[PDB]
């Protein structure tokens, strides 16, 4: 819910290239995906877990 | 609860910009103004 409205963001700012907003941009994306990579990692070792208990 | 904070992660998302007067940042408080008070309305 929050991935999908930030990149359109990014689609919608840099349509051309927006040099004000370039330095602030990039850390708004490495924050958001860094943040993403972590929480999809821990649902499937969870996922993972709770298969293996049965 | 979770509808709520996947609007406030965007609304704090879209401060970084360091542009106040950015216009999808006052359509994002807009927004979660409407959200909130749907919420209150509730309970």
């Amino acid at each position: 819910g929050v991935a999908t409205q930030l990149l359109a963001a990014y689609i919608l700012l840099f349509d051309e290239y927006n040099e004000k907003k370039a330095s602030a941009q990039k850390d708004i994306l490495i924050k958001v995906l860094d943040d993403g990579i972590t929480k999809l990692n821990e649902a499937q070792k969870s996922l993972l877990v709770s298969s293996q208990s049965f | 609860i979770g509808e709520i904070k996947t609007e406030t992660e965007t609304t704090r998302f879209y401060v970084d910009y360091d542009d106040l007067m950015l216009s999808l940042l006052k359509e994002a408080a807009k927004k979660m103004i409407n959200t909130c008070n749907e919420y209150q309305k509730r309970h």
